[PDB]
């Protein structure tokens, strides 16, 4: 059901997203986009790591870049219309009651939570986020998370060239 | 004269210690067990599943009572 | 001090952990029973609904078998949804959103 | 699933948001009491008995005055900056180690990093809707240190992490039933409370939020109303960066009064250090968070991998 | 989670509601051409700058740092000793050369 | 004991003449001191100490600070004790008040006198310096003792002879007092 | 020298750097340690974990008492 209304928020903000045009409001969209895009992400995992991974990086992380240079970009104001804020509440309140009038059976989603597995899974019982993020630490693919913070250390190389400081 | 510091801060010890000790109060008073099950590991996750498919109450104890004489 | 405390901590989580696999066997024999039963009243109920639909039998995608290169008696664990299938919303979400609430 | 779970969740959530409120009236209070007590001169009196209803006195004024703005037409985005800012101070509280469950936080210090990651983005909305130079000025440093030392503070309570083995709070309290980590972490004690003291504006980096260099940073167009959330939220803020150094150093002791005893202590030496510090500069500040925080963040982080790598083998 | 997005939209809604309640309470004057000017001292009235961007982009690769120094508290006791160690201290010290480069230069 | 950078002269005092310390001892002291927060400790217990001093607050109004009886304070008209006014209308306070806040009128009285038709100071122009106590000669303008006379409203601060008359009706006591205390010095 | 100079200028990153490496040393001490002995088969198993006889890991199995 939530999933479904997940589905609907984020149907809602990527039109009204469409819609927009000053920049720090598609840069509001997009930080509250991240929000449910993470929880929605978190309805398919084993926990909730990727999701916190997501948010520090992407909404925390970059996105505050975006929204320094939109805010310096546009001295205006917003335009606050009241008829789309009314249309997204209608066909928020559509979809809504169009997810309660559908079986949410057939529309979760295939893929396996911590406690959608069987009960005699050895695998699930021993630590919450310690199987996943294992192969990140073990040969043989410590070589790209290697490279990974190499590739961002030469990222910021490239940054300050690329800016001309 | 300096003791007037303590009227500001006391009740400031008083607030903070009422969110626990009121629900150390209402959890023995609803469910009858203080403490309210750990859903961390997997484990207990699992056994709280058990105890609510034996009784409504996950909380209601299945003493040694249930067992049938045999 | 921190190493006796963590000596402590872990023989505390030892003693935890031999409980659990003491506590562990049971409990996997009563979700065997369980599962061998609730599989046969799924297929009862499949047989029983699928008796109109033309080219369906039981366990087969309309005649073709969903598994090959397998033992004829084998068996192999059906899918979440497909378990809790026949069912309502309310049993799904009875199970599913466990840690999801809590 | 048990519906009363839910219910007493709900309960213990809004009594917590309830008590910790009436707690940043009462630390507006403590504040303003003792913080003349740094001085010569008295706290707040003659207000009621005793100056007690003077925060009353403020929120009576404060959502009475005329709400205004800092332009006439469109002033909708003036408005979500409090709201946001309120919501995250009484948010990042449902990570707090409870004992009898409320929540199970298994991840909480990703929680308070999300939170402390908002805190821009609430500072951000700040500075840029309230259409001046100044609120720009102030929005943009206050963005600037708070990122500034988010990385710090990452790695900080990532060192911190590597002793409990896990992200689970309530971890700190098994580890600190023979001693508290004040004996271990001094260095880590006093590099805590530079951390928490910026990412709440407080005295000792007030380049931000000062009423010196700029008259305010981001509350400069903020009042009747708007500005007492905001000043909620920071108290608040305020609150939990007092928890949050009593249950990482001195033991969680959750239950024990004498936790919020240690707490309402740790508050006051926010208010101590309020009344005695000097203001950093930007130069300097850019020079602690990036080289001095950085660099012993790195390398007592390699301590703490040397340390949980031979405590394996011996264990 | 559930009961998070519960709880979070009740703080929002009950803030909301208290605004709403303060703008109701707020004394309405009449509105004046001069008060709704923003306010530089007392006589009535920025261009992007580089330095602090560069900030934003230090604070931004090393967050994405950070989120791979995050996970390898858990790992420790499910993995490879020897490659676990290799690869913290690899990861530290390469970025503890590299800031102490930057400093340098 | 560290080295002069500059002599010290006889007459003058150097601050920040002292070399830096390069033995190492100092350079460890220093280093703990930085490290450490020593100084800052130092200071924060220098802040904590000033938590149980007396506080200085004087508690008004129920508690008045002190004043002297030389203090400069709301004009006023004094009278004789006889009750005869004593402002002869000799006009030398209006020729010495510096902001010339005093406007003097005068006329011939019915038994001869020359005491004064108008006697207005404009408190609002008035800078409370005492010069006219001083120039004058009998002793009728007067700075009383009284400064909680804060007014609503404007006018209310235009001081008229009757006002400064009611003035030194009511406050002859202190204002006599002050006098009697005060007459040898001046 | 240049010991002293970075000692004056910068001393809590000479004491990080001294604090690094000390916990550099006892990392390669811990490691050798670990693998001085059998680390690469711990005494506590998670899960429930059972060897037939005939199985070659039921012969490395440890037999120490509980510390
Ligand atoms: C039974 C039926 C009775 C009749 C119902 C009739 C419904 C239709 C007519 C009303 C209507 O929609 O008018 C459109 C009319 C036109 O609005 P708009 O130009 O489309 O956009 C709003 C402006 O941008 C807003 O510009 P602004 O910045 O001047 O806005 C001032 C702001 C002032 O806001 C407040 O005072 C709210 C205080 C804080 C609340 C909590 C945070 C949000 O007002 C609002 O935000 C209104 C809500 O909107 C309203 O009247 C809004 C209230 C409804
Ligand atoms: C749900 C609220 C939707 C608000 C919204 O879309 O406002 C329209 C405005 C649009 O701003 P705009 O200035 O880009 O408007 C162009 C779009 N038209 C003309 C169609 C309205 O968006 C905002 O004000 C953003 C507010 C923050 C949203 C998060
Ligand atoms: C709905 C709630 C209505 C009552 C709200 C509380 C008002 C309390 C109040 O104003 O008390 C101060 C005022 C008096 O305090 P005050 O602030 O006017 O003066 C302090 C006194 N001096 C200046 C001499 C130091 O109380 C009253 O006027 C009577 C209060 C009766 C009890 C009210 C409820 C108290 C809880
Ligand atoms: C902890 C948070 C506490 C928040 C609330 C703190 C205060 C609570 C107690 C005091 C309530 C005061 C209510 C009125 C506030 C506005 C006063 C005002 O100017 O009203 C003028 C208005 C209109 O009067 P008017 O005709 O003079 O206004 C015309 C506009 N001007 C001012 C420019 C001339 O009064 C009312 O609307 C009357 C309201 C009566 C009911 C009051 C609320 C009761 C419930 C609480
Ligand atoms: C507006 C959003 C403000 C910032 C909120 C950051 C919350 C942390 C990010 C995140 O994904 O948290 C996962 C967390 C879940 O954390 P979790 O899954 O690690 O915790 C397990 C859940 N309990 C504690 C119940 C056992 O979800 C949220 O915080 C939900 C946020 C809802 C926001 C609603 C308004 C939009
Ligand atoms: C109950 C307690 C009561 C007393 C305390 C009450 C208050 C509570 C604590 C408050 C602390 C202060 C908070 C605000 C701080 C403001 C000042 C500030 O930020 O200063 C930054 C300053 C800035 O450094 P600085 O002083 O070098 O820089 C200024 C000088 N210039 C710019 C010219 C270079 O200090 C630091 O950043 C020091 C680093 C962190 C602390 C030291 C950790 C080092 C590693 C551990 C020891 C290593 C081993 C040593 C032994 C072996 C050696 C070989
Ligand atoms: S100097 Fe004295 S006596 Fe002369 S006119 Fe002035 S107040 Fe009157
Ligand atoms: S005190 Fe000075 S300013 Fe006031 S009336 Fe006397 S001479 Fe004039």
């Amino acid at each position: 059901m939530i999933q479904l209304m997940l589905y609907s928020l984020i149907i809602t903000t990527s039109i009204i997203f469409l819609n927009m045009i000053h920049p720090l409001a598609l840069g509001l969209t997009l930080l509250i986009q991240t929000i449910f895009v993470c929880l929605l992400t978190g309805l398919m995992t084993k926990s909730f790591w990727y999701s916190y991974i997501l948010f520090l990086i992407f909404l925390g992380g970059m996105l505050v870049l975006f929204i320094y240079v939109t805010s310096l970009a546009s001295n205006e104001m917003f335009n606050l219309s009241m008829k789309l804020t009314l249309f997204s509440s209608l066909i928020l309140i559509f979809m809504l009651i169009l997810s309660f009038i559908m079986d949410k059976t057939s529309s979760s989603l295939f893929l396996m939570n911590n406690d959608m597995q069987s009960i005699i899974n050895m695998n699930s019982y021993f630590m919450e986020n310690s199987l996943s993020l294992n192969k990140l630490y073990n040969f043989p693919t410590n070589f790209i998370t290697i490279l990974l913070m190499n590739y961002l250390l030469i990222t910021l190389i490239v940054i300050v060239k690329i800016t001309k400081l | 004269m300096w003791f007037e510091i303590l009227p500001g801060a006391v009740i400031i010890t008083t607030l903070l210690s009422v969110p626990i000790y009121a629900m150390y109060g209402l959890d023995k008073l609803m469910i009858g067990n203080a403490f309210r099950r750990n859903m961390d590991e997997r484990f207990s996750r699992v056994m709280y599943q058990r105890d609510f498919r034996l009784t409504d109450n996950p909380y209601k104890m299945n003493g040694l009572e249930q067992i049938p004489d045999e | 001090i921190y190493y006796l405390t963590a000596k402590k901590v872990k023989r505390d989580e030892i003693e935890m952990r031999s409980a659990q696999n003491v506590i562990f066997p049971i409990l996997v024999a009563e979700r065997d029973r369980e599962f061998l039963r609730q599989l046969r009243r799924n297929r009862d109920e499949e047989a029983e609904l699928m008796k109109n639909v033309p080219g369906w039998e039981v366990g087969t995608w309309y005649g073709e078998p969903v598994f090959k290169t397998l033992p004829e008696d084998t068996l192999v664990t059906p899918i979440f949804k497909e378990f809790y299938a026949h069912s309502d919303w309310k049993s799904y979400a009875k199970r599913a959103h466990l840690k999801l609430w809590s | 699933m048990f519906y009363m779970e839910f219910i007493l969740s709900l309960i213990g959530s809004l009594l917590l948001i309830i008590c910790v409120l009436v707690s940043v009236a009462f630390l507006t209070l403590l504040e303003r009491k003792v913080l003349g007590y740094i001085q010569i001169r008295k706290g707040p009196n003659k207000v009621g008995l005793m100056g007690i209803p003077q925060p009353f006195c403020d929120a009576i004024k404060l959502f009475t005055k005329e709400q205004t703005y800092p332009l006439l037409s469109n002033y909708l985005s003036y408005y979500i900056s409090p709201i946001f800012s309120l919501f995250l101070s009484l948010f990042v509280w449902m990570c707090m180690p409870f004992f009898v469950k409320l929540y199970s936080f298994n991840l909480g210090g990703l929680f308070f990093l999300c939170c402390t990651s908002l805190g821009v983005y609430t500072v951000m909305v700040a500075g840029w809707s309230s259409n001046s130079n100044y609120a720009l000025l102030g929005g943009l440093r206050a963005v600037a240190q708070t990122i500034s030392y988010e990385v710090s503070l990452a790695l900080i309570l990532l060192s911190f992490i590597f002793l409990i083995g896990s992200y689970n709070m309530i971890y700190f309290f098994f580890y600190q039933v023979y001693m508290w980590f004040l004996i271990i972490l001094f260095p880590m004690a006093l590099v805590w409370v530079s951390i928490s003291l910026a990412e709440t504006n407080r005295t000792p980096f007030d380049f931000a939020e000062g009423e010196s260099e700029l008259v305010s940073g981001f509350n400069v167009e903020y009042s009747s109303g708007g500005f007492a959330l905001i000043f909620m939220a920071e108290y608040a803020s305020i609150l939990f960066m007092s928890m949050l150094f009593c249950v990482i150093f001195l033991g969680c002791d959750v239950f024990n009064l004498l936790f919020y005893m240690k707490l309402t202590f740790i508050s006051f030496v926010f208010i101590w250090v309020r009344g005695t510090l000097p203001r950093f500069r930007y130069d300097k500040l850019m020079y602690l968070a990036w080289k001095c925080f950085l660099s012993f963040s790195l390398n007592y982080l390699l301590f703490f991998i040397g340390f949980k790598i031979l405590l394996f083998s011996l264990l | 989670m559930f009961s998070i997005i519960f709880i979070a939209l009740l703080i929002l809604l009950i803030t909301t509601i208290v605004m709403f309640l303060a703008s109701i309470l707020s004394k309405k004057a009449l509105i004046d051409r001069e008060k709704s000017s923003p306010f530089e001292c007392g006589f009535d009235p920025l261009p992007f700058s580089l330095r602090f961007f560069l900030i934003t982009i230090i604070f931004l690769i090393f967050d994405v740092e950070i989120a791979l120094i995050l996970p390898m508290i858990i790992i420790m006791k499910y993995s490879n000793i020897m490659i676990w160690t290799i690869t913290s201290i690899i990861f530290i010290l390469i970025l503890l050369i590299g800031l102490y480069h930057e400093w340098n230069q | 004991e560290p080295k002069d950078i500059v002599e010290v002269p006889k007459g003058y005092v150097y601050v920040n003449n002292k070399e830096l310390s390069m033995e190492f001892a100092d350079i460890t002291d220093r280093a703990a001191s930085t490290m450490f927060f020593g100084e800052l400790l130092r200071g924060f217990a220098v802040t904590l100490a000033h938590i149980f001093k007396e506080p200085a607050t004087i508690n008004y109004p129920f508690e008045k600070g002190p004043l002297s009886p030389r203090f400069r304070g709301e004009h006023a008209l004094r009278r004789y004790p006889s009750g005869e006014e004593r402002c002869i209308a000799c006009k030398l306070c209006e020729a010495i008040c510096p902001a010339q806040a005093i406007t003097i009128e005068a006329e011939e009285r019915a038994d001869g006198s020359r005491r004064t038709t108008r006697y207005d100071i404009d408190m609002t122009k008035c800078i409370y310096c005492g010069f006219c106590q001083e120039a004058c000669p009998v002793d009728a303008i007067v700075e009383g003792p009284n400064f909680e006379f804060s007014t609503e409203t404007h006018e209310e601060l235009l001081y008229n002879k009757e006002k400064l008359l009611c003035n030194g009706d009511k406050w002859e006591s202190e204002i006599a007092s002050n006098l009697q205390a005060d007459h040898l010095y001046r | 020298s240049l010991l002293k100079r970075a000692w004056n200028e910068i001393p809590d990153i000479v004491g990080g750097s001294a604090l690094a490496l000390a916990g550099i040393v006892m990392a390669t001490i811990g490691v050798a340690n670990y693998y001085a002995k059998d680390g690469d088969n711990r005494r506590y198993k998670l899960g429930y974990v059972v060897y037939r006889h005939d199985d070659p890991r039921a012969l490395k199995v440890r037999n120490d008492e509980d510390d």
